[PDB]
Formats: C-alpha cells, structure tokens, sequence
C-alpha cells in the first residue's frame, strides 16, 4: 500500500471510530475490511484477529496501525456463478430457499439483512436473475 | 433308519429280532434234522432236511443234530442253513439290507469268530457286523455297570467280572457244565427207575422233563433223606404216547450237579466256587461291589431255587461282614438278547461296526483287531 | 474243540 | 475414514444403550474429543472406532434397509423416533414387518384404511399389517401357490392382535359375510387356558405353535379356518423350575374347587398337588383364576362343546392332578409297592372308573411278552415315578389334541377348500438367567425357522438381481446349517441325550461328559463354561446361550407302559376317556424325539408355501402407552433376529436408488458441462468419479446398487460442497452490505 492508500484506509477507519480515540474493536476489524472492499468470512476475520475471545472482541480496542497488517493479510467470478447455479436450471433461484440457506447454513446472516439486499430483485413469481443480482452485488 | 438285527446264536436256541424291540421275533431250536428212513410214497414232496420248528414237529422220523456244542460251531454247512432260515424264512428280511450283531461265549477258539465273519460278509453279504461277549450284554439288560455275571446256557457256563465297564480278563472263568450235560445225566439216571431214552428224538423229551419237573434243593442231604424215606416228593409226567412216568428224589439230583460236577466226573468246582474264585481273582477295592451285584443269566439258571441256593452257598464262603445279593430277574433267559437289543440301538455304537469296506481290505482277521 | 474235549 | 469435525457418532452408555455425540475435532490415526449433549467435552478412547451416524435425511425413513450405516444404534434410533414422535407402530426391514406394540388402541385399523390398501402394490404405501395381508392375498390369486404369514415374538408383544387384524382384512377384501372371525377369536380362551403358561419372565407365555389355516374357495369367498398345533411343551405338565407354573388350566381348576359341580373332583388348593406346588408360585398377581375359568367355559360353549364333555375334561384334569400325588414305597432297591388303601390312588380310580387293584398292579410292574411267553417284571421306585409321570404327560397331550379337534369341528365348513392362507403364531428365541431343556427345544425350533427365512430372503434376492442383470456371485449366502447339525444330526446334542436315556445308570453328569468328549474341541460352535463341568454353550444364531445339564434326562424321558393305557381304555364310566386313546414305537419315543418330529411336520407345512414374516416387539416392561425403553427394545430386537438379519443385509448391497431420483438428488455435485442427455451414462460418469473404487456400486438396468456406507459418503460430500458455496455467497453479500454502510458513513 502507498501513502494515498494508507491515508484513504485510515480515513475510512476513522469514520468507523465511534468513540473518538482513533480505535476500533476486534469485532469491527472485519467490518472495516468489508468497508474497504474486502469480503472476508467471519472465520477469516477471527483468524486474522487471532481468534479473540468474546470479551476482548466486544471491548478490546485497536487503532488503525494494528488493523493494517490484518487488512494486508485479508487482501492476500466463474466459481461465484457456479455457486449460485447450485441453487438453481432455468437461471432463477427461489427467494425462500436463498433465505433459508443464508439464515441457516454457513456463517448465518439475519433475515433482515437478506430482506434488505433482496428487496426489489425478485419478480412476481418470486425468481431472481442471479447473474444480474450478482453483478449488482459485486460492483 | 435301517435298524440292525440282533441274533443270539447261543446254543440250542436261536433268538433273533430287530434292535430296539423288547423281545425277539424268532425263538426256535438251533437244530437240523435229516430223514433216516426210506421214503415210500411217491409225489409226497420230500424235502432234504428240516431246520428248527419243523425238525421239532417231525422229530420221530428224523435224526437231530445240534451244529453248536459248547459254544463252538462244529458244522458250518449245518450252521449256515440255520442262519439262512433265520434271515429269510423266520424274520423274512434280506440281511444284505442292514447290519447284524452276533454273540459268543468268551475264551472260545479264535477261528470261530473268523468263520462267522467270513460267512456274514461272503454269503449273506451283510453291510456290517459285530460279535459281542454274551456276559457283557447281560449287564446292559439288567441295567448295571458293575456286576459279576454267571451266564449259563446250553453248551457253556462262564463268569465275567465287570467293574464300571472295565472287564477284568484275567478273572474270566469258563466251565462246560450246561443244559446239555444235565440232560445227558438225567438220561443216565432215569434208567434207575427203568425208563430208557436212547435216541435224539427222545433226548428232546428228556430235555422237556428237565424243564418242567426239576428244581434245586436248598440243602441236598436232607431232601435226599426225605424223599428216600417219604414218597411225598414224587411227581408224574405224560410221555407223548400217553404213558405216565414218575420221578421222585431224582428230579432234584440232575440240576444239583451244577453244584457238584463230581457227579458226572468233572474235576472242577461247581458254579458257586467258580463264582467265588472269580471274585477272589479281582483286586480288593472292588470285591464289595462284585459281592452285591451277582447277576444270573441264561436259561440253565431257571431252575426254581437256584437263586436261594447260590445266596446260601456263597454266603457260606464270603466274609460275614460282606453282603451277598443274587439278582435273578424273571426274563433272564432272554437277557442276552435284550442286552444286545439296547447295545445295537445306541448311537455311540454306530462307529463300532466292522464295515464291509474294512473287511475287504484287512481280511477276516479284522475281528480280533476291531472287536473285543 | 481240537484236543481236550469232543468239540 | 472421514471422521471429521461435526461428524456425529454414537457412543455406548450404560443407561440408554447408546448416546449421541458429536466429533469435536478431526480424527487422525488414540483418543477423540467428543462434544456430548450433557457437556461440551468428554473424551473417548480407542482400543486394541465408534459407530458413525446416518445423515438426517435418512433417519425416519419407512424402511430400515434405506439406512446407509446398518447397526444396532441406528436401528434403535429409527424405531424410537418413528414410534415416539410420529406414532407409526409399523416399520419394514427387508421383507420383514416389525410391529412395535403400543399398548394402546388406535384408529389405524378402520375399514377406510382397509379399502386404501386393497389392490396396492407393497412399496406403494407406508407399512401396515394390511400391506402384508394384501401381499399374501394377491399372491395367492396371482399364483397357485398357497401362502403363510409367520408371526414371531414374545407373547406380550401382541401376536394375537396382528392375527386378529390379518383375518379382519381377509374377511373384508373377500367381501365375505361367514362368521369365522368371531369364532376364531372366541377360540382363544380355551387354547390359552390349556396351552399357555406363566414363565419366570412372562405371564401367558404361549408354549406351542398355533397355525390357523384360513381356507378360500375357488372364487376367494372365505371358508372357515382349520386349526393345527405343533411343538407343545409336554414336560411342563410334570415339572416346573422356581416360580414357574404349569398350564393355567390346572390353577383355574383348583381355584374352582368350591363350585358345586366340582365337589366330586375332591380338589385341594393349588399347593396340595405335586404337579402344581413345585414352582412355589400359585398366584399371579392381577389375575383371578377363579374368573378366567368362567371365560374358558363360555368359550367352550360358544364352540359348542357340550356341558357333558366340559365336565369330562375337568374330570380328566382332576385325574391328572390326583395321579401325581400317588406316592410309591420302595420294597427293595429293585422293587416297589403302593402302600395299602393309598388315598390319592383311591380318588383317582374313583374318578377314572377303573378297578383299584389293576391300577395298583400295573403302576408297579411291567409286562414283557414274546410271542410264546410273557413275564410280569417288577420295577424300581425310580422307574415307577418315571412311568407315572409319562402317563400323566400322555393323558394331557391327548386331551389337548382332542380339544383342538372339537375346535376344528366347530370351525370347518363343508365347501371344498380351494386354497388357504396360514397364519402361524410362534414364540421367539428365548434366553434366561437359568437355562434348561425347555429353552433348548425352543432355540432349536428358532434355528430351523431362521434357516427357512434365510433361504427365502436369499432366493428373492437372486430374483431381484436377475431382474436388474447383476451377477449372482456378489450375493454371499450366510448359512447356519453347521449349528443345526450340531443339534439334530447324528452324535448331536439331542442324539447323545436320547442315547443317554437308555444306557445303564446314565446321569446328567455322564451325559455332560459325553458332550465334551464328542464336541469340545471338534466343533466351532460348542464351548465349555470355564468354571463348570455341568453346563455347555451353543453359539446360536442370535447369541451365545449357556444351558445347564442338571435335569435334562428326567425331562427327556417318556415311556408309557402300554398296559397302563390298556387299563384306562377299559374304563366304562364316561365317554371321553376311551375317546382320547383312539388311533408301538410312538410310546417308546422320548420327549426330544417327539419334538424333533413335530418340528419336521411344521417345516414341511411351511415349506409347501410362500412365507411372509412379521416380528412383534414389546417396548416396555410396564405397559406404559407409547414409551420405548432402549434397554428392553434392544433385547427384543436381538431375540427376533432383526439385528442378525440386518448384519447379514449390510454385507450385501443394501441401498438401491433409481437413476432418475439419484440424478435429481446429486446434480448439485454435477457440473453443467457434464450432464448429458443420457441419464444412465451421466450418472455412470459422475459416480465413477465420485467413488473411485468400482467395488462400492453396481449399475443395474434400472437402479444403482451401493454398498453400505457409500450413500452417507455422498450425502456428506454434498453437504460440504453446499456449505462451502453458501459461505462464499453469504460472505460476499455481507461485505457488499457493509461496504454500502461505509458509503453511508462517508455520506
Ligand atoms: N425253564 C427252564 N428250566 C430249566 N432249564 C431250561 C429251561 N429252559 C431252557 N432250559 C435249558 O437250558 C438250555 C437253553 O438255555 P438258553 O439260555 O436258551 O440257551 P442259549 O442261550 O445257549 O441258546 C437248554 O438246555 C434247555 O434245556
Ligand atoms: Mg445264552
């Protein structure tokens, strides 16, 4: 990362600083990474964080300088398509099935997050063009 | 399954039947008759020679030969007719179908078993055979495993001690007093009252007087005095033609030679001293069990009072702390056959048979190898 | 028998 | 291996035979970290593996062979879930139907359901007793060959309820009007009163095999049943172990001693008689014998046994009891006599109408006869007691056979029977703390029946394989003939028992010695219990069983002295006693040899036929509705052979899937390149990649056959792929959504 990148990342980090001390929580490190264009799993986030315990995850605070090596480590389409084609074969996917799998398998998300991202993308039959939704969510 | 035959040649009687039966199908005298006169009528259907119940029926015309005497087979061409009659006419069964069990007195000549075997495999073509010591079978019949057995038929007498199914061969006594020598003595003594019997066809009469009238005295010299002084003892018998004979103090003298073979000029001791001497040859831990289980067996022991006379005269020899019991079951004339009937039915036995496949390899000497 | 007796 | 993190595994537990666990960290070639339901880690150790668990889709399926891991805890789980939570009391294993007795009445037997099953094919439905009955009823029509339903279990399990509904089905689908159902059901109280016993472990155990032949005409209208009985346990009549009873009818009779018509039987209380006091357990708690009597007499009268014959029957059973009290005095070690004016014999002769002096003579002597001559010979006190008890067993076995003939007279119909369907009700495999000749016979019968079942299943598998064109050499046949030959064949344990009964001074000790000499090292299945010389072990089909030699020989023995029969046949007081003995080696045969022959008659009856099998299991010892004790149920499932059946099935290709339904399930693993137009070739390609060892599956014409385990493997790799896909998608949507929240914070 060059000085400009480091400055942009630090600025973004400071926007997520909700206490004014220039720091985030372990549990926010992943959030910052996602805010910076990374898409790490919660497992990946905990791994780069050093698998913190609940107490330090919720209250131990780290500044940008400690975050940066972690961002580096995190930084270092056809599969995404096949992954969506898993749940198809007419190029559509049920909203109910996607909701169930996203809220019940893997690193389960909330139904509200899924409703928010899914709002407006399914048609009257309840089918999602997943290639278009995928291009949309990858931009 | 095919049940085996049990055929107790004995002497004088043949006893035969199927294993698991409780009495023999066939009991007939082991006697071969040939006609001696000239046959005069023509077209009569004359027949060369008669076996068994025929020769008894027609005996006035015949000469009667016993082929077995003193448990030794002395004429094989006679004997084979008797077996032939046993299988084919009397049991009405082909012996080639199923096994046969045969019985023999102990200590008799070795070649007798070899001939029995050779005839059973060669002519009758029996699938398997065995020969068994008679006195062993009398224990199977009386339901015991420890015994001393006085087995005495026509022809032969023997004692065999058996303790828990171990026989004690050094102590086996054999004696040749038998029903035939009581009969020949009874002929030579009836002559004192003038009656006379010189032919085989009337030797067969004396043999039946002996059976009905004779009995054994509990003490000899007082009944000898009694019936010499009072005629109250004498009894009478009808000969076949209707002549009446009368027999007095004589009718206990012939069965009493079993206890004094000196009367017919044998050296040896009677059945009581041979029984006791047979016990004495056994070792001292077992004598008390032999003294309790004395088992009478075979027909010559049927005389009334022979049990009580034995118990008396062995108690006269045994040490008085011992206890002496004579077991004389009423069947005892058949106990050798009954014993062979249970023996041949035991599932454990089926291995024991001399099979034809063995005999064809080893020859007739196999008997001494695989039998007792 | 063969010696000592008649059979 | 694939014991990975979040593999579930079963672990053995004392209190409920197995517990679920979850494998908390991957296995690698000594001890496993296992998360339990009770606590997050408790640790398990591996000995000089735990049984893996089936995937959640398979559990609860209608047919236990659909499972991919076939073993005790998965079977126990499927029966437990289906029974407890879904209240389905019927389940299939292979051919077998397993019926879990609910102890509760249920709506499932209604006539609408009867219609719902009629005309279906077998697999088309969830299993129900009607689906067995229907399979039989169609096969009888489709083919000439006659049919049997075999019902096995403990008597508590409710075999009578299964037979009841199987007949109700036959009546309704025949459209028949007649009245056989009512009569066959109304026969049960007499057959249970005579033929049924209280054992150490069960009350109303059934001690015979009962075969009801439902006859059909040439048009398959019903014609009314013929009843046969086999394998009756005659020895129970005269001997009982601790806290057993003999057949209920004796205790029902003794309880009724106050009733006016039973005055002349001069009964006592049930411990007054030698044939009932021996168990020391006269009363079953919860039963009034005094009242079961009345239901027996009602059942008689509904079958139209006249009141005169009913008093004849109870006169004979009072006979048997009074006979048993007759007590011989030894005169001598080899002779005996009954003492003068002995009272039990007086009352027995008064009951049976015989001259006291003839019975007193013939009990103590026996007659030999050759054709020319006959001898009356005395017998020992031991033989006198064996003779008396053989006579009592013979009077009883004949009375039983007579009552069953009057049942048949009330059940027969004149119409010519075209064909029949038999319902055979029989006891299961049996094992107790102390184990004895009664059990030895029962376990031999169950060996014969399990052989027939293995013949049949193997045959139907060769048919199914030739339908699907798969080589026969792949199905192995498991054979228990080496165990039957240990028992029934020559020099077997029965043959050496009969041979010991008649060898002189035979005894249970010297019998045992013959066993050891003959078998101990020579046979794979016979073993000696280390610490005893008076017992032996047979490795039966279902389990090892230790039998104790003490007192087989006294149980083994029958000889009826024919002259004692010939005295009783002369009786002139009442009709029945001469009737019993209407038409020898038959008297000479021992109990074991009679049983061996009765079992041959049974097997030659069933072999004429096409079997269909049912198994009944008892879920709890306390009759609680719809509760399922794993500790009891495992034992019942072993005893019914269900588990050794499944062990045999798991050796084959248990799991059978149609190509199109397979393709539907597993296209998720299949690249959209690689699916062809040809389904069969597509799946042949994919599966030949997914499971590299071809020995795990066969390509039938219509179905893939998998060995046990591989369908679970495919389900695991499917779940792992589907999870990895879900993680990739969902992390991308999360990083998108928070990236947009970052754009919100920049705004
Ligand atoms: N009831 C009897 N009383 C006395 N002697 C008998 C009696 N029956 C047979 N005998 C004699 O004993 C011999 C028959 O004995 P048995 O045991 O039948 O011979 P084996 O067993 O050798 O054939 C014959 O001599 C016969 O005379
Ligand atoms: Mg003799």
């Amino acid at each position: 990362f060059n000085k400009d990148q480091l400055e942009e990342f630090k600025e973004a980090f400071e926007l997520f600083d909700r206490v004014g001390d220039g720091k985030i929580l372990y549990s926010q490190c992943g959030d910052v990474m996602r805010a910076l264009g990374q898409n790490p799993t919660n497992a990946e986030v905990l791994k780069v964080l050093g698998n913190p315990k609940s107490d330090e995850l919720k209250s131990r605070r780290v500044d940008f300088e400690t975050f940066l090596p972690m961002l580096q480590a995190v930084a270092k389409y056809e599969d995404y398509l096949e992954g969506f084609r898993v749940f198809d074969g007419n190029g559509k996917v049920m909203g109910a099935e996607l909701r169930h799998v996203l809220t019940t398998l893997g690193e389960k998300m909330t139904e509200e997050e899924v409703e928010t991202v899914l709002a407006g993308h399914e048609d009257s039959n309840g089918c999602i063009n997943y290639e278009a939704f995928l291009k949309h969510i990858l931009s | 399954e095919t049940t085996a035959l049990v055929c107790d040649n004995g002497s004088g009687l043949v006893k035969a039947g199927f294993a698991g039966d409780d009495a023999p199908r066939a009991v007939f005298p082991s006697i071969v008759g040939r006609p001696r006169h000239q046959g005069v009528m023509v077209g009569m259907g004359q027949k060369d020679s008669y076996v068994g119940d025929e020769a008894q029926s027609k005996r006035g015309i015949l000469t009667l030969k016993y082929p077995i005497e003193h448990g030794i087979i002395t004429n094989w061409d006679d004997m084979e007719k008797i077996w032939h009659h046993t299988f084919y006419n009397e049991l009405r069964v082909a012996p080639e179908e199923h096994p046969t069990l045969l019985t023999e007195a102990p200590l008799n000549p070795k070649a007798n078993r070899e001939k029995m075997t050779q005839i059973m495999f060669e002519t009758f073509n029996v699938p398997a055979m065995y020969v068994a010591i008679q006195a062993v079978l009398s224990l199977y019949a009386s339901g015991r495993t420890t015994g001393i057995v006085l087995d005495s038929g026509d022809g032969v007498t023997h004692n065999v001690p058996i303790y828990e199914g171990y026989a004690l061969p050094h102590a086996i006594m054999r004696l040749d007093l038998a029903g035939r020598d009581l009969t020949d003595y009874l002929m030579k003594i009836l002559t004192e009252r003038g009656y006379s019997f010189v032919t085989t066809a009337e030797r067969e009469i004396v043999r039946d007087i002996k059976e009905k009238l004779c009995y054994v005295a509990l003490d000899f010299e007082n009944e000898m005095a009694t019936a010499a002084s009072s005629s109250s003892l004498e009894k009478s018998y009808e000969l076949p033609d209707g002549q009446v004979i009368t027999i007095g103090n004589e009718r206990f003298r012939c069965p009493e030679t079993l206890f004094q073979p000196s009367f017919i000029g044998m050296e040896s001791a009677g059945i009581h001293e041979t029984t006791y001497n047979s016990i004495m040859k056994c070792d001292i831990d077992i004598r008390k069990d032999l003294y309790a289980n004395n088992v009478m067996s075979g027909g010559t022991t049927m005389y009334p009072g022979i049990a009580d006379r034995m118990q008396k005269e062995i108690t006269a020899l045994a040490p008085s702390t011992m206890k002496i019991k004579i077991i004389a079951p009423p069947e005892r004339k058949y106990s050798v056959w009954i014993g062979g009937s249970i023996l041949a039915s035991l599932s454990t036995f089926q291995q024991m048979w001399i099979t034809k496949q063995e005999y064809d390899e080893a020859g007739p000497s196999i008997v001494h190898r695989k039998c007792f | 028998w063969x010696a000592x007796c008649p059979a | 291996e694939l014991y990975t993190k979040y593999a579930r595994v079963w672990i053995p537990d004392p209190e409920e035979v197995w517990k679920s666990a979850e494998l908390l960290k991957d296995y690698k070639p000594k001890v496993l970290q296992l998360r339990l339901e009770e606590g997050k880690d408790l640790e398990y150790c591996l000995d000089p593996l735990p049984p893996l668990r089936n995937p959640d889709i398979l559990v609860g399926e209608n047919d236990l062979t659909a499972l991919s891991y076939l073993h005790e805890p998965a079977v126990l789980h499927n029966l437990k879930v289906r029974f407890i939570d879904s209240k389905l009391i019927y389940t299939y294993c292979g051919i077998v139907l397993v019926a879990i007795n609910p102890y509760e009445q249920l709506p499932i037997y209604g006539e609408d359901i009867i219609n719902a099953y009629s005309g279906q094919n077998m697999g088309d439905m969830d299993p129900h007793i009607f689906a067995v009955a229907e399979e039989a009823y169609k096969q009888m029509a489709r083919d000439e060959r006659n049919q049997s339903i075999i019902v096995s279990g403990e008597s508590g399990a409710g075999k009578t309820v299964s037979a009841k509904y199987a007949m109700r089905y036959f009546a309704t689908v025949s459209g028949s009007a007649a009245n056989v159902e009512e009569k066959v059901l109304a026969s049960n109280p007499i057959m249970e009163s005579i033929g049924n016993a209280k054992t150490t472990r069960n009350d109303n155990s059934s001690r015979f095999g009962k075969y009801i032949e439902i006859g059909f005409d040439k048009r398959y209208r019903i014609i009314g049943a013929n009843m046969r009985t086999y394998l009756l346990e005659k020895s129970r009549v005269v001997f009982q172990a601790e806290e057993e009873r003999n057949y209920h009818i004796f205790y029902q009779l003794c309880a009724s001693a106050a009733l006016p018509e039973f005055k002349t039987l001069r009964l006592g209380n049930a411990n007054y008689f030698h044939y009932t006091k021996q168990g020391g357990s006269p009363v079953i708690d919860g039963i009034d014998d005094a009242k079961e009597m009345v239901n027996t007499r009602q059942a008689c009268t509904l079958l139209g046994i006249s009141d005169s014959y009913q008093m004849g029957i109870f006169r004979i059973l009072a006979g048997i009891l009074h006979l048993g009290n007759v007590e011989f005095a030894s005169r001598d070690s080899d002779s005996c006599a009954i003492p003068p004016k002995h009272d039990p014999l007086t009352i027995f002769c008064d009951l049976m109408g015989v001259d006291y002096e003839e019975m007193a003579h013939w009990l103590c002597h026996r007659k030999l006869a050759t054709a020319t001559e006959t001898y009356i010979k005395p017998i020992s006190k031991l033989h006198a007691i064996n003779a008396r008890d053989a006579l009592a067993k013979h009077i009883y076995a004949n009375l039983f056979n007579w009552i069953v003939d009057h049942v048949n007279k009330a059940l027969h119909s004149t119409v010519k029977q075209h064909s029949f369907i038999g319902v055979l009700d029989i006891y299961g495999f049996e094992t107790f703390e102390i184990n004895s000749f009664e059990q030895f016979c029962i376990n031999y019968a169950n060996e014969k029946l399990q052989q027939q079942f293995n013949m049949h299943v193997f045959k139907l598998e060769q048919e199914e394989y030739m339908k699907e064109q798969i080589p026969w050499t792949l199905i192995d046949f498991y054979d228990n003939q080496p165990c039957i030959n240990l028992i029934e064949a020559k020099m077997g344990v029965l043959d050496l028992l009969d041979e010991e009964c008649k060898m002189p001074k035979g005894s249970d000790d010297t019998w045992a010695q013959k066993l050891y000499n003959t078998h101990l090292n020579k046979c794979a299945l016979f073993e000696k219990p280390r610490l005893s010389n008076k017992a032996f072990i047979i490795k039966h089909f279902a389990d090892k069983v230790e039998y104790q030699c003490e007192g087989f020989l006294e149980k083994n023995k029958d000889t009826v002295y024919e002259e004692q029969i010939k005295v009783l046949k002369s009786s002139k007081k009442f009709k029945l006693l001469p009737e019993l003995f209407q038409d020898s080696k038959e008297h000479k045969k021992t109990v074991g040899h009679q049983f061996r022959n009765s079992l041959h008659l049974l097997m030659e009856t069933l072999n004429a036929t096409t079997p269909h099998y049912v198994r009944c299991i008892k879920p709890n010892d306390f009759k609680f509705p719809f509760t399922f004790d794993e500790k009891r149920a495992v034992q019942q499932l072993r005893a019914c052979g269900v588990l050794e059946t499944i062990r045999i099935s798991a050796a084959g290709f248990p799991s059978r899937w149609t190509y199109q339904e397979f393709f539907s399930r597993y296209r998720v693993l299949m690249k959209q390149k690689d699916v062809l137009s040809d389904r069969k070739q597509t799946c042949k390609n994919v599966l030949e990649k997914l499971i590299l060892d071809k020995d795990k599956y066969q390509f039938g014409k219509t179905k893939i056959f998998f060995r046990a385990g591989q369908v679970a493997y495919l389900e695991k790799i499917r779940a792992d792929k589907l999870r990895a896909a879900c993680i990739r998608i969902q992390k991308t949507i999360r990083g998108w959504l928070m990236r947009k929240k970052y754009m919100r914070m920049r705004r």
